[PDB]
RNA sequence: ACUCUGGUUUCUCUUCAGAUCGCAUAAAUCUUUCGCCUUUUACUAAAGAUUUCCGUGGAGAGGAACAACUCUGAGUCUUAACCCAAUUUUUUGAGGCCUUGCUUUGGCAAGGCUA
């Protein structure tokens, strides 16, 4: 049947080894920070795509988000943008620097 | 194994202790032995008559020793 | 009982190897659905490549992702071997022959 | 070398005498090396066993509850009846 | 089962204890085995750990704990009975702490947590600080003890020396932060518990005595642990702890037989099969079926560890030892929490934690229901017992005797105190546990006091409740439709009872802010709040920082208002505080309901103040804890002193509230030495109009401030960012980016990492966290509170170029547009009058 | 490790009472329970076979001298 | 240390899928929008719902092959040289008397004397 294999810890370790060419050396899952599948699945879930994520097609035309009306608060006079909201804010958070959040995927924070 | 009895609150504090025969000591113990053995420094053991005789220090046994009561703050 | 043994360093560096060598011992999987390049795309990017790279690994990265999305069989199926009933057929038989005395076989029966 | 005579016995309800003369009627439940047991809702009578009494089978009982009887005080024990339910 | 609620009513056999993490997932972690120790029906999974006290989704998602989850059981001891402790797993994040400071009146012990490999954090350090201010015993445990010993893979000494010099900074810390004699902490004190909090690897000194008296001998295991702990070395030729070191290669005596035991195990199980051999099985006294030695490495090890190292019964004593039980440390909490005395005597018998006497619980934590449509308010029951359908009037935070409508009865259905299974099945429960009321939630939004209807007429909630983060995150909340507006602010209320730190507040321009301390804090509360509080979408704004105004130089000339009765007129001149005196007085160092004498000598001592400035009436802005501090400087000479006496309250009133309502922004305004320079006022009553004063001491205040030098505020958050070393260089390239200033660099002692502590300005503080860990390709981590007000650059009302609307602008221009977009937002006048 | 000598150490810190071996009952709080029955208790009340009542304020009973002691119904569970 | 305990490889057959069926990943049809657009083969690209398709697990059944080797838990479940009791039983100094009150007698509770 040959669907089962119970082995050693030696032949791990030669075999770790010997594959240690194709196999990358980053061991945490932080280094997937933002590549995890959650990230892409929120990016693609939004018009924003990461600069290392790939673009999508909208899954709606979505127009109610696409250029919203100046409004009493949502007005550019009175926001102050320190620093530009790049799509990485937006992936991190994307219940806090997203208007409409709406079906989204929850990311893992730190490990 | 061979653990000795919790006398370290009650060291060097004005007890009462009831002794076999219905005898009873009062005075301040002075140590404690693994097998209970205590001594009491300025012992005066109560007579049954109601009198009490100083015997001064002395050593008690928990083998005939009831059981003992600070007479003081524990 | 020795503190260090030659054997330690290997077990914890296996401790915290990827996913195919942290298993001590589990089930096989087929050839074809083992994908080594699978980890390096993965990665957040081959710094140090052209832009064409880029594109590549983006583009894959995007039909990964979609391939993730939608994932959900509903195939509760009978087991119904057809493959084995084609062999339990009398108009099949079976036997032993080299790979490439196959390939002639089916490269006559497909012309 | 077996054991089995202590277990079998436990959790039921028995009637020991004691060393003191006292009858003390209990779920035993828990025994020990030295002949502890554990006697829950235990009664002790110092007058008579009640067995078939005519006149009175409870005279000087006392329900204690959950109670411990060293084995240096414990003489003898005899089944009295099987343990309830709860 | 019936010992759980018949163990309750001991009062002394109850452990009320909370717990703190450098991260939650490590608490939790010991939480679970706890639980599965306890539990044998649940049993966590070889994928993933159980995490039982994560109850949100949201938490186990994500993986950061978000709501703190108090739920525990019975659990044995080594040398005693099983004692109901109960336990109240805290989040392991900076903001977050602002919940586990809630668990700071749920418990008098704070059972501390820090890993080994990481050691010291900003976190744990905050969290020791607090509860050394807070009162509580700390008993420190060393987590992911399995982390030296696998993930670096250290020597045996050298780890010893790396927990060693672990436990001695945590020493250092609590003795700074507290001077009491308990201070003392190490295993022969009994306040360390090595806790690997994986592959269930839990002990202390008396824990590793104990196993060894069960294995052969009878040797008392108190002495051995007393005698093991530390570095007091053991001689074989004596056989005994020979202080004098007396073997030339011996190790320590902890290193020779209590890490020496589990490295060896350690290096057997992960080794090879056949290093853990059947024999070496044997010699550990250990024969594991064929099934567990078919499982991969690390559930062979956490079974291993499991079966050998008990059922964390060293735990338990550790707690039982230190933790007291609610009967003795209710005292000390009556006189922290309660702001009626303890010599009351309602407070007096709650010190006694009487069940049979007055009933007292005070209900701080808020739990959402599993429908979300109620609450229930979790608390600790102080004195007397809670029975279902009782009804009680439940004082909120804000009640006072002056007025008794603050408090309104309510009805209190089941209890559900038990929470370990989360069953509502508890009827009644006693004094000193922890109740989850339900049904008086209504009347209350967050850390009020229940009390007996009509059987006590003076007892008075306890104080409020105080965090050491300040909410300084603001964002704007509005419906994407208006049609369903008051829907939405439904679950605006259920996210203000839920979370004790998030702050809504509705701003005159008719927008609802909720303030936060941290991003993922506020992300958190928007998650919650659509998800489950209000399921209409929510549009939001950008995030804005709480801004400050300060002055640096003393006012040109005075300012008065008249009062409109027959003119009576206030002048007073305001000047900048002196430096250092800000944080003093927001510490709670001194407060205005001291003496006069204390608080004159407190001021000639540190401050050098004249003593007549020190005798004068002082207000120190609201609560007596705001850094604008009022001193009443009228000249005695003046026949206005009576009035002054008769007008102090009012006075005091417009400062609080000028304080709360700056000229600029109308925000909070800090280090301000108003001084009152004197008053003419008719002494008729009927010229002493109460709310003709107010509104001119608020205009004298703003002039003031306009005449003194002004200057915006910016809250400079504390981060220590830990990264690799060779990442350290590049993570202050992100701080040079983000206008950050490095305060200090130091290594971790036994870890290649690296800490760095930086003062982020709190506008380009936001997604901070973001580019330090994208820049850093996901190695650097970072975690920021808010540390303290500093000075932004420029004038806020100097007539400046305006800026850009999408472009940053110049460092000296920052002042000016901060200071009119804060003003329009709020829906004031943009423009700075000087006349008003 | 005993199951009666477990028992009776976990049933310290409630109100028990214990009939010694010379006929006098001790009734209170069990203060602390030792591993060969030696029990230390605070605010006791002791009856003596003559009928004679007191309080004692601590006191230290050995379990050479004990007979039995009946503890409360909680422990049951 | 004693009694029962009893296979795993396999081949097929019939069911049910929980479980990332599978730590991999296609295709077809239909449906709504997007580029549509020049008719279908088709597309572009996403969503939605099916289906086939490569595979797999659980469970059950029937033959072959190691079926006699048992694995294993259960079944209280098997021993002496020389030393031992001031708290739990093969060394324990807990022994005697009179009076008082109750009970029809028998017996029961208290005090002292003692060596």
């Amino acid at each position: 049947t040959y669907q089962r294999w119970q082995f050693t810890l030696p032949m791990m370790s030669t075999l770790y080894r010997l594959a240690n060419q194709l196999l990358t050396d980053l061991v945490d899952d932080n280094y997937f920070y933002l590549f995890d599948l959650k990230a892409f699945f929120t990016s693609k879930a939004l018009n924003m795509a990461i600069p290392g994520g790939p673009k999508f097609e909208p899954l709606v035309r979505d127009i109610n988000l696409q250029d919203e009306d100046w409004n009493e608060f949502n007005d550019i006079n009175k926001i102050i943008i320190r620093q530009p909201i790049r799509t990485e804010y937006k992936i991190a958070f994307p219940y806090l620097y997203n208007n409409l959040p709406h079906h989204v995927h929850l990311t893992w924070y730190h490990t | 194994k061979a653990h000795p009895p919790e006398l370290k609150k009650f060291m060097d504090k004005k007890l009462s202790l009831k002794l076999n025969g219905g005898r009873h000591v009062q005075g301040i113990l002075r140590g404690f032995d693994p097998f209970m053995n205590l001594v009491i420094d300025e012992c005066v053991e109560m007579a049954t008559s109601g009198q009490q005789n100083n015997i001064g220090m002395v050593v008690i046994r928990g083998n005939s020793i009831i059981m003992l009561e600070a007479l003081e703050r524990v | 009982t020795p503190l260090y043994t030659d054997n330690t360093a290997n077990g914890i560096a296996l401790l915290w190897a990827p996913r195919p060598f942290n298993l001590r011992s589990g089930r096989t999987r087929r050839a074809l659905d083992i994908p080594l390049v699978k980890n390096w795309y993965r990665e957040h990017c081959p710094a140090g490549q052209p832009v064409k790279v880029r594109v590549s690994y983006q583009k894959l990265l995007k039909y990964y992702v979609l391939n993730a999305l939608k994932h959900r069989p509903p195939k509760a199926q009978k087991k119904r071997y057809l493959f084995r009933s084609f062999k339990a057929t009398k108009f099949f038989q079976s036997t032993k022959l080299d790979w490439v005395e196959v390939g002639l076989q089916v490269c006559r029966q497909g012309y | 070398g077996k054991s089995s005579k202590m277990l079998q016995h436990i959790d039921y309800r028995m009637r020991c005498i004691l060393q003191d003369g006292r009858i003390f009627i209990g779920t035993f439940k828990a025994f020990d090396k030295h002949m502890n047991l554990i006697l829950c809702d235990c009664d002790e009578f110092r007058k008579i066993k009640p067995k078939n009494s005519k006149q009175a089978e409870r005279e000087e009982k006392r329900v204690l509850g959950l109670v411990l009887l060293r084995g240096e005080n414990l003489v003898s024990m005899t089944v009295e009846g099987p343990p309830p339910k709860d | 089962m019936d010992f759980l609620a018949d163990l309750m009513d001991n009062s002394e056999l109850i452990r009320n204890v909370t717990l703190c993490g450098h991260l939650h997932h490590g608490k939790t972690c010991f939480v679970d085995c706890l639980i599965e120790q306890t539990h044998p029906e649940i049993r966590k999974r070889y994928d993933q750990d159980l995490c039982y006290t994560d109850i949100l989704f949201t938490e186990q998602e994500r993986g950061v704990g978000i709501k703190s989850t108090p739920v525990t059981v019975v659990l044995p001891d080594t040398k005693g009975k099983s004692y109901l402790f109960n336990i109240m797993d805290t989040p392991g994040h900076v903001n977050f702490s602002d919940e586990v400071t809630a668990g700071l009146r749920i418990s008098d012990g704070v059972v501390l947590f820090i890993d080994a490999a990481e050691g010291v954090m900003l976190n744990t350090e905050r969290l020791i600080k607090h509860a050394v201010q807070e009162r509580l015993a700390v008993t420190v445990c060393i987590n992911k003890i399995d982390r030296l010993i696998l993930e670096l893979k250290l020597p045996p000494t050298d780890a010893y020396y790396k927990l060693r010099h672990i436990v001695d900074e945590v020493n250092g810390l609590i003795s700074m932060y507290s001077t009491d004699e308990n201070l003392i902490l190490s295993p022969l004190l009994g306040n360390v518990c090595f806790s690997s909090s994986q592959y269930s690897i839990c002990f202390t000194l008396g824990s590793f005595a104990k196993i060894y008296a069960d294995t052969f001998g009878d040797i008392n295991y108190q002495e051995f642990a007393k005698r093991l702990w530390g570095d007091i070395y053991f001689n074989p030729k004596t056989r005994k702890f020979t202080k004098k070191a007396p073997t030339s290669s011996s190790q320590r005596s902890f290193v020779e037989f209590i890490l020496e035991p589990l490295y060896k195990i350690l290096a057997q199980v992960v080794g090879d099969v056949d290093t853990s051999l059947p024999r070496t099985l044997d010699e550990l006294g250990i024969h594991l079926t064929k099934e567990e030695l078919k499982l991969n490495i690390r559930p062979l090890l956490r079974l291993v560890c499991k079966k050998f190292f008990g059922e964390f019964t060293g735990f338990v004593d550790m707690c039982v030892q230190h933790i007291p039980s609610p009967k003795v440390g209710a005292k000390p909490k009556i006189e922290h929490t309660y702001t009626g005395g303890v010599d009351s005597d309602l407070g007096e018998a709650m010190s006694d934690c009487d069940p049979d006497g007055p009933l007292m619980c005070h209900t701080t934590k808020m739990y959402s229901t599993d429908d979300g449509v109620q609450f229930h308010a979790f608390g600790r029951v102080l004195s007397g017992t809670i029975h279902a359908g009782q009804p009680v009037k439940v004082l909120g935070e804000n009640y006072t005797l002056e007025d008794e409508e603050d408090s309104q009865i309510c009805t209190v259905g089941r209890l559900w105190i038990s929470v370990a299974r989360y069953h509502i099945e508890v009827n009644r429960v006693p004094a000193g546990n922890w109740v989850l009321i339900e049904g008086v939630d209504q009347p209350i939004v967050k850390t009020a006091t229940i009390t007996e209807p009509r059987g006590n007429e003076e007892a008075q909630i306890f104080r409020p409740l105080k965090f050491n983060t300040t909410s300084v995150i603001k964002i704007a909340v509005e419906p994407v439709n208006p049609s369903e507006l008051p829907k939405m602010l439904d679950g605006l209320r259920k996210v203000n009872k839920s979370y004790p730190s998030l702050t809504t507040k509705v701003e005159e321009s008719g927008e609802h802010v909720i303030l936060g301390t941290g991003e993922l804090y506020l992300d958190c509360v928007m998650h919650d709040l659509r998800k489950m509080y209000s399921e209409i979408d929510i549009k939001v704004a950008d995030p804005v920082v709480t801004f400050c105004e300060t002055v640096v130089e003393t006012s040109s000339l005075k300012c008065f208002a008249e009062t409109p009765n027959k003119k009576n007129k206030i002048t007073m001149i305001a000047e900048p505080l002196e430096k250092g005196l800000a944080e003093d007085i927001e510490n709670e160092v001194v407060q205005i309901t001291w003496n006069r004498k204390k608080l004159g000598e407190f001021f000639q001592t540190k401050y050098d103040w004249d003593l007549l400035a020190a005798r004068s009436i002082w207000a120190f802005g609201p609560d007596a804890t705001g850094p604008n501090i009022l001193v009443d400087d009228t000249l005695p000479s003046e026949v206005d002193k009576a009035l002054l006496g008769s007008v102090k309250d009012s006075i005091v009133q417009g400062f609080q509230w000028g304080t709360r309502e700056g000229p600029l922004c109308d925000e909070l305004i800090r280090n301000v030495k108003f001084k009152i320079l004197d008053a003419v006022v008719a002494q008729e009553p009927l010229h002493r109009g109460g709310g003709q004063i107010i509104p001119t001491a608020r205009r004298v205040v703003y002039s003031a401030f306009l005449m003194a030098t002004p200057r915006l505020m910016e809250p400079y958050y504390f981060v220590e960012v830990q990264a690799p070393a060779d990442c350290v260089s590049a993570v202050y390239t992100v701080l040079a980016r983000r206008r950050g200033h490095v305060t200090q660099d130091a290594p971790i002692p036994g870890s290649p990492l690296y800490t760095i502590k930086a003062f982020i300005p709190a506008i380009d503080s936001f997604g901070f966290e973001t580019d330090l860990r994208t820049h850093t390709q996901g190695q650097a981590f970072s975690l920021s509170v808010f540390h303290h007000w500093q000075i932004v650059p420029g004038d806020p009302l100097d007539k400046s170029i305006v800026i850009r609307p999408l472009e940053p602008q110049p460092a000296p221009h920052l002042a000016r547009e901060f200071m009119i977009k804060t003003r329009r937002r709020k829906g004031l006048s943009e423009d700075v009058s000087i006349s008003k | 490790i005993g199951v009666p000598i477990k028992v009776l150490h976990e049933a310290e810190g409630h109100i028990v009472t214990c009939e010694t071996n010379t006929g006098e009952v001790y009734r209170g709080k069990l203060i602390e329970a030792e591993d060969n029955m030696n029990c230390q208790m605070s605010n006791i009340t002791v009856t003596y076979r003559d009928g004679r009542v007191a309080q004692l304020e601590q006191v230290y009973i050995r379990g050479s001298k004990i007979r039995f002691l009946i503890l409360p119904d909680m422990l049951k569970n």
